[PDB]
Parts: C-alpha cells; sequence; structure tokens
C-alpha cells in the first residue's frame, strides 16, 4: 500500500520578481512568486534562505501582490520586518510596518546580506537592437 | 526541514 496522498508542498507558483544577493566572492539570485507573502532568513520553508549561519528565520517578509490595470500588470512589494536582529532596506534602517519596495531598491538583511530587487516580467531583452526614443520620458542624456 | 533558530549578532 501507498504512504502518500493529496498534494501538501507548494512551490514555483507564478514568476514576477527576483533578489541579486551583491557578494565581493560571487552572486546569487532568488526567485520570486506571487505568493502574496515571502518569508526569507534560514529556515527551509521561508521563501529565500540566505547563507547566514545567524541568519532570522523570521528575518523578514514581503509581499508580492500583483494586479492589472489598463491592459498591462502593476506589481508592488512591501517589507515587513519583525524587529529582532537588524534589517536595512534602501540603505537606510526601516522603522515603519508598511514599506514599499520597487524596482531598483537595494536591500540589506542582518548587516552584511545586501541584495537588490528587481521584477522579471517575463523576458529581458539585449541592447543590441533596442533603441530608446525620447518621448515617454525614458532618459536625459 | 529543521533550521536553527535566530542569533545574535557581533
Amino acid at each position: 500500500k501507498r504512504q502518500q496522498r493529496s498534494n501538501k508542498p507548494s512551490s514555483e507558483y507564478t514568476c514576477l520578481g527576483h533578489l541579486v544577493n551583491l557578494i565581493p566572492g560571487k552572486e546569487q539570485k532568488v526567485e520570486i512568486t506571487n505568493r502574496n507573502v515571502t518569508t526569507i532568513g534560514r529556515s527551509r520553508s521561508c521563501d529565500v534562505i540566505l547563507s547566514e549561519p545567524d541568519i532570522s528565520t523570521f528575518h523578514a517578509e514581503f509581499h508580492l501582490l500583483q494586479m492589472d490595470v489598463d491592459n498591462f500588470q502593476r506589481n508592488l512589494i512591501n517589507v515587513i520586518d519583525k524587529s529582532r536582529n537588524g534589517t536595512f532596506i534602501n540603505g537606510n534602517r526601516l522603522v515603519k510596518k508598511d514599506y514599499i519596495l520597487k524596482n531598483g531598491d537595494r536591500i540589506v538583511f542582518g548587516k552584511s546580506c545586501s541584495f537588490l530587487f528587481k521584477y522579471a516580467s517575463s523576458s529581458s531583452t539585449d541592447i543590441e537592437n533596442d533603441d530608446e526614443k525620447v518621448s515617454s520620458e525614458s532618459r536625459s542624456y | 526541514n529543521i533550521t536553527q533558530p535566530t542569533q545574535q549578532s557581533t
């Protein structure tokens, strides 16, 4: 007789954003799904498992939301710190319990662990055949 | 998967 029924585990929801770990000896890329809630720490159950010997299990939580308006999809990220070890976002200490994170945002967990967040959308393109024309305020040089 | 809880830092 078997000893397994139904589905308990749950992962690989839907691609949306990623986390890049800035290290002077390497780099680490993490995948962020539309789980509404993301866990960061040492707990394997958490969303993102850092490589720190003293990384808080509940270190921090990230809210991944995806909504469609007009035609495209607008995603927003929220940072929540339980307050215990030490989490720094945007190079500054967090005080509020409802920080809004967007594309191109540097995040630091603990003190040394530093990573940048950016939306993955689906599949980026190269800058070899992608010219940037001035009209919708894209650049200024 | 059993991981060590939170700890103190320097």
